[PDB]
């Protein structure tokens, strides 16, 4: 898994 | 503590009254869970993932015990593979990266 | 370094003789770039996350110079939205979370 995450 | 690697950074994290685990995640913004016990109303918000977009549950002030410290911070609820504490809240831990 | 995470946790990167830069990410498992140049053979994976599923060629025993150091390793290469170093590149060079 790649839980990159931009908020 | 120095964590290492060789296996998904995983704490617990107590938040509803139900202890949850999520993976201390230094490439996500924010935190992201997927079901929490928090009653009140929240606002819509999207996020961005490898795949796409997706819009999330904002709640804020959240009050959350993470690895023996009570922290207040925005925890989204949305469609993650895997739960994730992001630097929002890490920051707040003290947590940094080293090598 | 000791890398605080009021920001994203960015490094250099050196990949197919090209100075890059990318995401120390401790919630990927895998490393993934946006496209780049690398000989070898590749096999083609897919890889999930935040948004869904995204398919990657997978080159192995890839040499690359994350922040001056030289590690070896697994290099994912595909339409991600920013370079990301994952777990397994991480492991090679030292990098720990620290709070």
């Amino acid at each position: 898994t790649i839980m990159m995450q931009r908020g | 503590p120095q964590i290492t690697l060789w296996q998904r950074p995983i704490v617990t994290i107590k938040i509803g009254g139900q202890l949850k685990e999520a993976l201390l995640n230094t490439g996500a913004d924010d935190t992201v869970l997927e079901e929490v016990n928090l009653p009140g109303r929240w606002k819509p918000k999207l996020i961005g993932g490898i795949g796409g977009f997706v819009k999330v549950r904002q709640y804020d002030q959240v009050p959350i015990e993470i690895c023996g410290h009570k922290v207040i911070g925005t925890v989204l609820v949305g469609p993650t593979p895997t739960n994730v504490i992001g630097r929002n809240l890490m920051t707040q831990i003290g947590c940094t990266l080293n090598f």
